[PDB]
């Protein structure tokens, strides 16, 4: 590939487990399984499903505060993730269980009275997914019902988002790891939320 | 708002060593395409040299923490890499139109001189690269820009 | 006129209005009215009065979140004008009514009535939200800061449908996206884990 | 941080470095086509009214031609894409100015100059407003001129190459 | 000194005193006490102690709002530099005092020792005072992630005008360096928020 | 965003109440329009917040009571934020840094042109000597030399 018999095209591919000890890196494994991992150690693993792991509606996420017994890395991870959820409103949605400094966050991306009109643009699925599909964007397209060409009326055929810590391992089976999607959702978390309370 | 992070001096240019590409040994760029980054906002490559570069020095001058930590990750993220970068690429794939995954890049290397251009990012589209005859304007763009600058090189 | 004797002096305005299909564009319509309109469906109105509409201390935010109903392109509005009243601590100095879906947030500026007060902070950001002419709002108007003030007592808050109603001043999508960025910078703390 | 949306190709006719507002964007007007050498400059600063707004409109012309429209209209893609084509601190600027009783750019107008035999023109820049309106054509004259000088050199340096 | 026959080294010293009546300007006057000043009248000491003053659990923010008595300049530092504590999550770690107007906030220090609070509330510190902040610790540099200090208590009050400043000249830079990472580092606390 | 505000006031002044033990010190336009297009000299974020002080004591009405509230929003326009951090980061590091207190500049024998300040770095409770950064010393001063010879050649 000699451009005007003088310019050769030439490529290079960047290694980006190298940065692992400084930056979480995220990849696509396949479909339904998708990594964020941290160092050597650990990392969370989401996976999109039909089955769920919590059947309540308890968190408790300021009892995990108090003990700390998590891991910190993570937990600020899953900090990002969260707040990066547009709109969210539905707190019923969400449900975690951090039992043992475990991390184990369920989104219920089920939509009520779906054959109502289109009516798909406003439910936390139409967020919750656009959160996670920057947070594994290298890959994570392939999981949604229509990769590209719609932004505000996402949706996936699995009822159920969960966030779960996972050992370190070599899963990146689709897409290399990434620093990227963590380092953005940096810059978008709080940015459009909404008021509970009326002092913040 | 701004990037701030000067890369460590390679005398002159930035290298990058071996286990930070993919099987490829190891590439070294000439001064004149790395200075670039320090004025250009939209260069993908120049916003992975800085992560890369952070990283090393992170780690080389820093005491290892018992754990993992991010903090340090994150205070530097604006001071290292334009956020918008991000952003733009997120747009781009979700309005269908190619876009940079931030994993290959490519560059023009003149064979006699052995001088390259700075790497722009190959794109991807239908989840997969396009092709030599689908972004063909931009390496005619950059071909056009080495010989401006060969030319300049020249003169002075 | 004619510059240098080659140039003409020529003008454009632009036609903020095609921008309603994707951002708010907010105008003026006269000293007490102004708007901020969301597509050609819906908006909210902006009102400086002398009367209440609400007359309780509560603002069950709480419920509206539970139940949706209300528009979500216009409790984004709100929550970007809300967050963006720097020091905000008079809790009671506002109230709201999200009943049914319908929007309408009650400010009270004679709560506190001179300067750096609650009242000049909930100025400094209705003087941004309407920007593009919302000079007339004043007893003053400039060359001050932390003492605007208005005779006004309330800062009404309510949806409405769209009319158009940019009378003083024409729409622009400066004024929210503006606001946007400061959006949690003056925000003081009072929960620990916040 | 800072703007990257890069503008689309607006004309097949137009030089592709360049960019077209049509009538649909102006104000009692019709097509009015700004050449690169104006254009090429909204890739360089961050101190041009003009050129945020260019990108808000373009930003908005590709979004409701490109995107599936849902039945109700969000705003959730501008509160994202926001950042990548203006500067809020231009705004910050202007809103500082106003409360200083210093004139500044609402963004509702603004002005170039074009030349008489060519049809070259300047980026334009915005019309200054203070005490309600607009200010004087005198009032910024010094900056007219300055304009006019900085298209005489960027010609001359052309035609000298 | 002259560079290549043609130039002279010059120095300039900035003298950021006359930037008071705009923006809070920190100090430091020895390993244990360091100062914010606002305006010409008040502003914040910041002293790294072993004796505590509070000595309870309570920090009634709430209250301190509704009766609107302290210094709203001041509220707005302490507000800047507790929300920017990148992992803070002892809530017990802080306690406050604002009766009467008068700013009283003290941070327990003692469990230290990598990610912990100390930790935390030192690399605020080192920001906010960041004119001679090293002093006060263990080490100096070299140590991000793990710092430790031999003092037990971080306490704010606020104090008077007066020239507190003999380590380091006044500079507006930590509290301005502090207020663009204000809220990027906070903990999930509520699934609505 | 990005920094944008103008200096308003060609070149511009430092007055005898900015500077320490020193009378007013003017710097031509060459050096200061590098401000408008440079985002890491710390020397030109501090010019604007002297800038900024000066018209918000002129222009504005002061309250009775203190407040800090016009530098919160305004402060984006005038510093980078990030130049903060990047000396926070060198620090930590244990590399040199600029504190913002001492700059330096190289001042023309003959004319009186001068550089635009560069900050004097700091390191382990001090100020480095001047040999230590002669080299960056030396590089400015052609710098100058080669943008006098431009403009001789124009
Ligand atoms: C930007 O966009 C590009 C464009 O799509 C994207 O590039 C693609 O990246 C993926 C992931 O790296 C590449 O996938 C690899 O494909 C090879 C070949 O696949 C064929 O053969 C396998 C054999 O099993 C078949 O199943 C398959 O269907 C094909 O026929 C695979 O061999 C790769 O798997 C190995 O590496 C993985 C990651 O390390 C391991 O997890 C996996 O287990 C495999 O490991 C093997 O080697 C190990 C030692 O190295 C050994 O220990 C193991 O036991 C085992 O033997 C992988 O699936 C894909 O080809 C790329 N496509 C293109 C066009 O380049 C970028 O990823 C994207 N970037 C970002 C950041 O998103
Ligand atoms: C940046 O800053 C500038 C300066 O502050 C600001 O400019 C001002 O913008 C407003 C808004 O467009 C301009 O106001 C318009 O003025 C015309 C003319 O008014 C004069 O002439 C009439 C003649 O009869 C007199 O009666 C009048 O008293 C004045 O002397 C008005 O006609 C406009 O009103 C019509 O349009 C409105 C909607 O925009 C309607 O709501 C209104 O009812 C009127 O509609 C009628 O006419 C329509 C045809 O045009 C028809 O379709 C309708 O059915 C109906 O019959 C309006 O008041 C003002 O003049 C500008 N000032 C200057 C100095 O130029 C910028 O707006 C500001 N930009 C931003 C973004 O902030
Ligand atoms: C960036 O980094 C640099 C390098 O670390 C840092 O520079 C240092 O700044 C400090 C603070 O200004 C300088 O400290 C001053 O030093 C003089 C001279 O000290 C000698 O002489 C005294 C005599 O008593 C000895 O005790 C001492 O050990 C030394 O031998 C002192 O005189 C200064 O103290 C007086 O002024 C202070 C206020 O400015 C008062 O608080 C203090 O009590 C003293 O006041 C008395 O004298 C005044 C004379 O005018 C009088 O008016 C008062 O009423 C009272 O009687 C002070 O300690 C230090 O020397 C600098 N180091 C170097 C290498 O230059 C920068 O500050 C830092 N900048 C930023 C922005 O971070
Ligand atoms: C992420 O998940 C893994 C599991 O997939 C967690 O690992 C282990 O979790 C158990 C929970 O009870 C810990 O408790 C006990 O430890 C003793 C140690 O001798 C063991 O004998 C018991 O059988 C039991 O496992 C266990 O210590 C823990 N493993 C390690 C190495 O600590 C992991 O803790 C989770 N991540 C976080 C941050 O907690
Ligand atoms: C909100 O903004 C949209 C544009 O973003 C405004 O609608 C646009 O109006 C123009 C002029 O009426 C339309 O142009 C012409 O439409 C005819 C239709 O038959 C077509 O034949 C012409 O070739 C030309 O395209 C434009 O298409 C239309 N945009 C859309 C999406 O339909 C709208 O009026 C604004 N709303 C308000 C309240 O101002
Ligand atoms: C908006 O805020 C103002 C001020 O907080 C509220 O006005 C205040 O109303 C109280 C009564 O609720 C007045 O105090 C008492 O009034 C009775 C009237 O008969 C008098 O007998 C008592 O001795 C005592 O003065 C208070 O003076 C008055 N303050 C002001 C400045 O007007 C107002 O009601 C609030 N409105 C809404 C809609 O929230
Ligand atoms: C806080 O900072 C302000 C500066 O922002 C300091 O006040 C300044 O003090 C100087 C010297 O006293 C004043 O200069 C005056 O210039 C006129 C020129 O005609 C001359 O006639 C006067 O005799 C005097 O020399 C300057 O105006 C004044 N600035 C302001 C805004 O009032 C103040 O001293 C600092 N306070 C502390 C505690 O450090
Ligand atoms: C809105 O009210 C203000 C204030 O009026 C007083 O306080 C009210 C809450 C109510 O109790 C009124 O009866 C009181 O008179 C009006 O502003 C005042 O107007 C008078 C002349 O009538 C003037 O002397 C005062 O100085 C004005 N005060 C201020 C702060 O400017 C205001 O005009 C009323 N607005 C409207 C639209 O009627
Ligand atoms: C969150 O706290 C609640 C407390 O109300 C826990 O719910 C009950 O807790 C009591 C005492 O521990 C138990 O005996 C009940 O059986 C619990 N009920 C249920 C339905 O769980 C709740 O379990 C806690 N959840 C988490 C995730 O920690
Ligand atoms: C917000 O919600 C609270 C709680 O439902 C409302 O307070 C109750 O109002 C009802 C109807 O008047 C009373 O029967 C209850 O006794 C009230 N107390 C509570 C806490 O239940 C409050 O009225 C609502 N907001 C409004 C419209 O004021
Ligand atoms: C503000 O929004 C509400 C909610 O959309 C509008 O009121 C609704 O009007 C429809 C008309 O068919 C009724 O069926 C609903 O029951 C009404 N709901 C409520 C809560 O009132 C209201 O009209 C809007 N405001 C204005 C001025 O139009
Ligand atoms: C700061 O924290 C330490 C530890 O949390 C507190 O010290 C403990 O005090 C109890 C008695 O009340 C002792 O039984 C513990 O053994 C002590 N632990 C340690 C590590 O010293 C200390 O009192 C707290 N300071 C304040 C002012 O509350
Ligand atoms: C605050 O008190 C603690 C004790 O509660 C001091 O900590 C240690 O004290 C022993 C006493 O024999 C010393 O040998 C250790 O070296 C001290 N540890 C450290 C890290 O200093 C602590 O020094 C006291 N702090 C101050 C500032 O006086
Ligand atoms: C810290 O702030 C408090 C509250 O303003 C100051 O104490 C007040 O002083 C005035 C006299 O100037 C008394 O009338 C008040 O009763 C005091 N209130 C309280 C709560 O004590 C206190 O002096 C300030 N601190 C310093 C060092 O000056
Ligand atoms: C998850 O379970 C629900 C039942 O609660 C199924 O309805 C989902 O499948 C849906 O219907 C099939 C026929 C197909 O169109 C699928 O795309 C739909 O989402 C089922 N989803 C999955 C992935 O199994
Ligand atoms: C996807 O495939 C279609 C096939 O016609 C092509 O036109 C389009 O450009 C491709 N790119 C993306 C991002 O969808
Ligand atoms: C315009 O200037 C005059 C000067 O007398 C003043 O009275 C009037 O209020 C000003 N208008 C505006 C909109 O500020």
């Amino acid at each position: 590939s000699l451009y005007k018999g003088v310019y050769e095209l030439q490529t290079l591919e960047l290694n980006m487990e190298t940065l692992n000890m400084t930056m979480p890196l995220s990849c696509t494994k396949n479909n339904s399984h998708h990594y964020i991992m941290v160092g050597n150690e650990t990392g969370l693993e989401l996976t999109l499903t039909n089955t769920s792991i919590i059947n309540h509606k308890f968190c408790n996420l300021s009892d995990a505060h108090k003990k700390n017994l998590y891991d910190h890395a993570l937990m600020s991870i899953i900090s990002t993730f969260h707040l990066s959820i547009p709109n969210f409103n539905q707190y019923e949605a969400m449900s975690c269980d951090f039992n043992g400094g475990k991390i184990s966050v369920q989104y219920n991306l089920s939509h009520s009275y779906a054959g109502d009109a289109a009516n798909h643009c406003g439910t936390v699925a139409n967020g919750v997914l656009q959160t996670f599909m920057r947070m594994a964007w290298g890959g994570s397209y392939i999981a949604l019902d229509s990769g590209c060409g719609n932004w505000d009326c996402i949706m996936t055929s699995y009822q159920y988002l969960i966030i779960q810590n996972t050992t370190w391992e070599d899963h990146c089976q689709f897409s290399r790891p990434s620093p990227i999607g963590y380092l953005g959702l940096l810059s978008q978390r709080t940015r459009d939320i909404y008021i509970s309370r009326r002092l913040l | 708002g701004t990037f701030t992070w000067t890369l460590s001096d390679s005398p002159g240019g930035y290298c990058l060593t071996r286990w930070m590409l993919i099987e490829a040994e190891l590439k070294c760029f000439g001064n004149t395409a790395v200075a670039k980054c320090n004025e250009k906002h939209d260069e993908e490559f120049c916003d992975m040299l800085r992560l890369f570069d952070f990283n090393k020095q992170a780690i080389q001058r820093l005491k290892a923490p018992a754990q993992m930590s991010i903090q340090l990750i994150n205070k530097a993220v604006n001071a290292l890499i334009n956020d918008q970068l991000i952003m733009k690429n997120h747009l781009r794939d979700i309005m269908c139109i190619p876009y940079c995954n931030y994993s290959k890049y490519w560059y023009l290397n003149h064979t006699t001189t052995g001088r390259t251009s700075l790497p722009k990012c190959w794109l991807v589209s239908n989840g997969s690269y396009l092709n030599e005859t689908h972004f063909s304007d931009d390496i005619e763009q950059q071909a056009d820009n080495m010989i401006t600058e060969m030319l300049q090189k020249e003169y002075m």
